[PDB]
Formats: structure tokens, sequence, C-alpha cells
């Protein structure tokens, strides 16, 4: 008996630290956060590009016209603290991927966009 | 399941850098560009 | 009973990160993707002021 | 504003030329897009890309196109959409974006028009391109839209087949990609084959051995070999229980026990 | 491959001239680049760089710059990478400053050890990235700064940029846990300046303002610092700080701000006499 | 759409001359080398390299590996020899996946990941050097250069040091290390990099790779293969092991027999 709880001790001790490693998610979130500012810089450049065509448009068309039971509560104390945050940490990681993909599709389209526009006006520029 | 995570969004990082850093290239020599074109019309006018 | 819910909680959680492993796939090959779309558009953008510069100096 | 119809009017009279002609259709396209006559836009779109095509820019031609299904895409004239999405698609694959735009039309195919057959074969192209661009995950996906839709319209083997080339690219989804072949496998009555991908699953990916989907197959198995459709019934609630079903798994499950009542006629 | 000492020679001899200099120069560099003499390789590109800038064209040799700096780091010359990311950020801001300036500010904290220009790198990376309305950015450049600066004995400065993190991220559900540990590196500053009032007032703001803070271990751990200090019980605070790492380990950072403060109770136990 | 055959007929002709040929090629094989080896007669290098990629990308679709490799290595020829080391790092990286799985020359596939990981260093990309640099190291000890293998993981570890990203990585990093030192029969080697990692990094000291590869070196110390045995199932039952590990430890367990061998 005395060793099978000996065992739990252990057992619940090894999962509080597998736990807390876990939660150090975090880092990706982080990660996530500084990704999406620089995603959001993207999406300005790739705007003041679109509105810059439009202006090459028109002026190349132009040019062109031109004490073992408690430690094992407490443990599992700590456990389901930290299991609790993980999983609101597992929930906001999906959500923030999720509007990312949107963001990245839109910003896969654009770049594709822009870049034909600027080989257009490029061809139109060299018969000129 | 967290570490994976983690390992794959540093990867990740990598392409949000050049991304970042291509884009930004690419709106300035735009702009030049679009100066270009502008003191071409303004001359063959 | 605590346990019990303990070990439904990380079952969800380890579902909740199943999907979000999945998803962050999808995002990495998005972001290769769109790297080299990136440069494909830096490299456009100079030819593009390079070809305007030439027409700048033959209109001049 | 310059009225678009004289625009094209005088396009069409000077239909160089061409060039001519496909910029003064796009401006009256653009002036019909700032209008939100959409449909309008995208017919003159599709003109200034005909113009541009007869001009031999190509690249031109194509962007056209695409401009045309997106304004198309949103005045809801799904089949202009189609139609645009197609040349474009040509003029791109001629050129050296074929796979998304394929991609983005048997979308349309599948949800808009609701032609299941055009969109599994746009969606199967264009996971081989995909695959032709070692873009694993793209073309991961147009396969588990393509096996999604050809196991809904009867090709159990076929979609048992992308759904095992699914599994190979993604090895070292699979959990659930094993769940989904076997179901087809038994779908197919094929039950022997359903166990043996039960096994390779259990046996290759340590995931799906411990995990609830290869317990539901294992079930589903017996429950198919000894005939019992109540006792699939029952699993197929379990499973529900602790993990929602899917209307793809719904029309495979309702074939299956289908296809239990017609065996129980031939007992007869 | 032609010889990039010519190149350079034909470079130096044309220095339009100082374009066709630079282009010359680039493929030297290029070259050298080729044969991993990444020092020389550098050199070119500064030289590059330079006649670029006689040429007008800024950008160009912001670039070239930029480019001198990623090979002297790779090449292991730290100097001339911190001269070449100098001179970028110099074009860059008088026309990506802030990028390289905390890329200086890791050089100089971790390869030349100049913790003072360091500190004011971070602090300027994060004022023009909160400029940019960046906010973890700055954020990230304001840790470093305040890191560095309690390490460097200025406890208020990096208790004030403790604060303006704290004034940053309160509302976001993303930076929690940055918070919780912030307002603890706070009051441990205002503990290392003697100001035990001053860490009660941060404890007390971060339990009322923040639920998580409040009931997080920084907290308790935070409070039984102020009170040990308080008591004037060093031993007590060498205890509360073994309880603390047994349950989060603790950092360099806080094992130098603790021996600070406990060599601080050693002058007030001199000044007892 | 025009006859791909009359295209490359009309090409092999003009072959500005190699341009028009190089189009011509590019438009026949749209409709289904020769465009790349075209325009590198034309000077259009870049152009060639990108080409090149396209036949490596097909090539590798068809199921032709050989091919594939082909044009990679002349993509990654002219990408190196423009200062595109990324690109030619970038696709070493691609070859050398190539070698290993589709063609199984694994030698080749070690030289070419060395050299992605070489090249990305260059470039102070620490995480595509490291990914590099594990898929070398496991090649090579699985190759049977145990000592490579450990110093390619003492560099891993060096450059995974004091980033909280890459902790569980440099947990792995230890061990495996260890295992290739114990491979080599240098136990003593084992036990400095198990101490070396239990003082470096706090993680590895408490992690249970590093309780598996002390009782490994124990194991070896005292000739014990069966006590081996017993703590690979140990280990296995809480953290399964992969197959490099597998043939790690199959090969120590035959140099314990080759030990009892030498016993007698």
């Amino acid at each position: 008996i005395k060793f099978t709880k000996q065992s739990s001790v252990a057992s619940t001790r090894n999962t509080l630290k597998m736990a807390q490693d876990a939660e150090r998610g975090m880092n990706t979130l982080g990660m996530l956060g500084h990704q999406s500012e620089q995603l959001n810089n993207v999406e300005g450049n790739l705007d003041l590009m679109k509105v810059q065509n439009k202006v090459a448009d028109e002026k190349v068309a132009e040019l062109k016209k031109l004490e073992m039971e408690l430690e094992i509560d407490r443990n599992l104390d700590q456990i389901q603290q930290v299991s609790n945050r993980l999983k609101k940490m597992a929930l906001t990681t999906g959500k923030e991927l999720d509007s990312q993909q949107k963001r990245l599709n839109n910003i896969e389209e654009s770049t594709d966009d822009l870049d034909i526009n600027l080989h257009m006006n490029t061809n139109r520029l060299a018969g000129i | 399941l967290f570490n994976d995570m983690e390992e794959l969004v540093i990867e990740q990082q990598e392409n949000v850098d050049v991304i970042d850093k291509n884009v930004e290239d690419a709106q300035l020599d735009v702009e030049q560009g679009v100066g270009h074109t502008d003191k071409a019309v303004k001359s063959a006018r | 009973s605590r346990t019990a819910e303990l070990q439904a909680e990380i079952d969800d959680t380890v579902g909740i990160m199943r999907d979000n492993i999945n998803k962050v796939a999808e995002r990495g090959e998005r972001l290769t993707s769109i790297e080299d779309k990136a440069d494909n558009l830096a490299v456009s953008a100079q030819g593009f002021k390079r070809g305007a510069n030439r027409v700048r100096k033959a209109m001049w | 504003m310059s009225d678009p119809v004289e625009l094209l009017k005088r396009a069409e009279k000077k239909g160089y030329k061409f060039e001519e002609a496909a910029d003064l259709c796009v401006q009256a396209a653009t002036i019909y897009r700032l209008r939100k006559e959409l449909n309008l836009a995208g017919d003159s779109f599709l003109k200034a890309a005909d113009y541009q095509k007869k001009a031999g820019n190509e690249d031109e031609a194509g962007n056209t196109y695409v401009e045309a299904y997106k304004c198309f895409k949103s005045g809801g004239n799904s089949v202009n959409a189609v139609d645009s999405l197609e040349n474009a698609i040509q003029i791109f694959t001629h050129r050296g974006r074929g796979a998304n735009f394929k991609f983005e039309l048997g979308e349309i195919l599948e949800n808009d028009l609701h032609d299941y057959a055009k969109a599994i074969d746009c969606y199967e192209l264009a996971g081989e391109w995909y695959a032709q661009d070692q873009s694993v995950a793209l073309s991961n996906k147009c396969f588990i839209k393509c096996a999604d839709l050809k196991a809904l319209d009867g090709q159990y083997i076929e979609a048992s087949d992308i759904y095992s080339k699914l599994i190979k690219s993604s090895m070292g989804s699979l959990k659930d990609y094993f769940l989904k072949k076997g179901l087809c496998q038994l779908a197919a009555t094929d039950a022997v084959a359903a166990a043996r991908t039960l096994q390779e699953g259990q046996s290759e990916d340590p995931n799906f051995a411990d995990s609830r989907e290869s317990n539901f197959l294992k079930s589903l198995i017996d429950a198919v070999n000894e005939g019992d459709s109540e006792q699939l019934s029952e699993h197929c609630k379990e499973f529900d229980n602790f993990m929602r079903l899917d209307k793809w798994k719904i029309t495979i499950l309702n074939k299956i026990k289908e296809s239990i009542q017609q065996q129980e006629d031939d007992l007869l």
C-alpha cells in the first residue's frame, strides 16, 4: 500500500512538471501575436501597392497614347489549475490560427495579383 | 502537443520575416517606379 | 470524481490541440507559398522600377 | 464619369487596336463595378480578356478572367464565374494558379451548382498539381475534398484509395483518415479490407491505436461481421455521444445499414 | 570566376562611376562570400555601400550595409557588424531602424557586453515600435531594456519601464502571464531600490487590477518578500526564495535582484552599528 | 493546342535563337530541361535555374527520382553560382530528402544535409540549419558514423542552448549524443555528456531522458545486457522509442555480445 502511494506521488509530480512545461503554449501565443503584427504590416504594404498600381495603370496607358495523501491532493490541485489554463490557451490558439489562416489566404491572392500587375505594366513599358 | 506547436511556429517565423522584408522592398520599388512613370509622362506631354 | 473530470478536461484539451496542430500545418504551408510569391513580387517590383526608369530616360 | 455603354461601343468599333479596346472595356467595367452592376462589369472584363487574347497578352487576359470570376461570384452569377475561372485556368496552365482556381472552381461547382462530378474532377486535378508543387497539405486538402465527394457519390473504392494516398503523404488527420477509409471500405461491403486498414493504422500509428476512432472502426467491423444492424446503431450513438458525427459519416453509415437490410433481403 | 582583388582595384579606379564601382565591389564580395571569406566580403559590401551613398542611392546603400552586417556577424567580426547596422539604421531612419536597432542591441549585449548601448538601442527600438502601434515588439524591446537596466543598477527606471509594460499589456488576453511576471519584477526592482512601500503599492495595484495576478504564486511571493524586508529578516527572505524556486524556477535576473536586496539588508545591518 | 512534338522540333531547329527555342520548349512542356539548357546557352542563368526547379518538380511527381535529382543539382549549381545560397540550401535539403527516401543513397543525403545546414548557418538561419543537422546526425549514426553524429549533436546542443524554444530538442539531443557515444563503446564520453547536460540544462537534469541515459551508462559499465533491455522496455512504456534509437541500442547490445565473444 505504501509503495503504491509512493508511486502515485511520483506520477502526480511528473504530471505537474509536464503540465508546467506544456504551459511554457504561451511562447507559441506570443510568437503568433508577433507574427500577427508582421502580417498586419504586410497587409498595409500590399494595400499601398494596390493604390500605386492603379496610378501606374493610368500613367502607363497615357504614355502608350503619347503526507502522501495530502501531496497527491495538492499536486492534483495544481495540475487542475494548469490544465484549465492549458485548455483556455488551446482554444485561443485555434481561434487565432483560424483568423490568420483567412488573412494569409487573402495575402496570397493579393500578392499574386500585384505581381501580375507589375509584370503587365513592365511589358507595356518595354514597348514604349 | 504544446512542444510540437511551438517548434513549428518558430520555423514559420522565418517565413514571416522573409515575407515582411520582401513586401516592404516591393512597395518601395513600386513607389519609385510610379515616380519614374510620372516624370516620363511629364516629358512625353 | 475530481480526477475523472480532470482526465476529461485533459482529453478535451488534447483534442483542441489535435485541431490546432492540423491548423498550423496548413499555416506553415500557406507561409511557404506566400514567401515564394512575395519573392516573385519583389523581383517584379524591381523590374517595374527599372523599366519605368528606362522609359523615363527615353522620353527625356 | 464616362458612359460605360459608350466606352463598350468604342471598344467594339476599335475591336494595338485590341489593346485599346481592352482598355476601354476595362474602364467601362470599372465604372460598372463602382455602380455595383457586377454582372455587366464581369461581361466587360470578359470582353476585355477576349481582346487581350486576340492581342497576344495572355497573362492580361487571364487576370481579366480572374476579375470576371470575382465579380460574377459577388454578383451571384455562378455559371459565368465558372466560365471565367475555366479560361483563366487554361491561360495560366498554358503559361507555366491553375490549381488554386481549380480548387475555387470545384468549390463553386460543389456549393453553388451542385455539379459534384465536375467538383471531384477539379479537386483531383488541383490536388495532383499541388502534389506537383510539393505543397503536401494543399494537395492533401484537395484530396480530402475529392475523397469526401467521391464517397458521397457512390465511389467508395476510389475514395478509400485517395484516403490511402492521404495517409501515406501525412505519415511521419491520419486518425480520421484511417477511420474514413475503413468506413468507405465498409460501404463497399469489404469488411476484410476495413479490418486490414484498422490493423495497419494500429500498427503504424501509435496515436491511432489508442484512439476512440480505432475502437469505433473495430466495433463497426465486428457489427458488420455479425450482421447486427442494431449493434451498429448502438455503436454509432456511443460514438456520437463523445465525438459528434458529421454528415459524411451519416451518409456512409446509412448506406452501410441499408446494405445490411439488402443482405437481409438476400437472406430470403 | 573573376579575381575579387582585381574587381576591387577596378572599383577603386572608377571610384554612374560610383554605381559601376559599387557593382564591381558587390561582384568581388559575392565571390568572397562564395569562398567563405566573410570578413573580406563584408568589407567589400561596405565599400559598395559607401559608393552607393556617394551615388545618391541611399536605399541600396542601406541594403548593402545590411548585407555587411549579416556577413560580419556570420564571420565573427562583431565590431564591423555593429558599424554596418549603425549606417543601415541611419539610412533607414533618414528615409527597419527599430528591427536593426534591436539586432544591434542584441549584438551589444551578447557579443560585446556593452550593456549601456544595448539598453539605449532597446529603448529606442521600443519607442519607434510604439510609434508604429506595434504593441508586442515595443513590449519585447522594453522587456529587454528593463532587464538590462535592473541588472545595471537602474532599478527605478526598470520599474518605470515595467509599469509601461503593465499599462500596455492590460486588457490583452494573450499577455496575461507576462503581466503576472511584470508586477513581480517591478516590485522586485522597487525592493532593490529599498522602496518597500512602493513594492507594496505595486502588489496592491496588481492584486486589485488583475484577478489572475491576485491568486498567482507570484503575488504571494512578492508579498512574502515585502514582509521579509519590512521585518529585516534576511533568512526569511532566503527561505521564501527557496520555496519559490521549488515550484517555479528562478532566473538569473531574479537571482541578481534578490542578491542585491540581501546585500542591502547586510548594509542595513552595517548601519545598525 | 499546338503539338508539343512540333514545338520541340522547332526549338531544336532554332537551337535570341536560344531564347526562342527555350520559349517553344516551355510551351510544348506546358502542353505535356531542354529549355533550361537553351537558357544557359543564352546566358539567362536565373531563368535556367527556375526551369530546372520546374523539371525537378515534375520529375518528382512522375516518379522519376533520378531526373528530379539531376534537375535539383543543376538548379543548385546555378543558384550557388549567383550567390543565392538560400535557394541552394533549400533545394539541397530537398535533394537529400529525395536521396534518403526515394533512392536510399544515404551517403549523398548526409552530404546534402550537412552542406544545407552549413549554408543555412552562414545565413544565420539557426532553425533550418538545426533541422538539416538533425537529419545529417540521424543518418550518420544509422550509417555507422557514431563519432561524427555525436559531434553534430554537440553542435546542435551549442546552437540551441539558451533558447527557450528548443528546450525539448536539447533534452533529446543530449540523450541521442550519449547513445551515439555508447554505440562507439565510449561509455566515459557518454557519462561526460550526461554530466554536462545535467549541469547546463536544469530541464534535462530532471528529465526522464537523463535517467534513461544514466541507466544505459550504468548497464554498459556493468556489462549487463539484460539490464539494458529492461531499461529500454521501461523507457518505451512511458515514452515510445523510435527506429533510430532501436538501431543504436541494437548495435550496443550486439557490442555487448561482441564483448562476450571477446570474453572468451
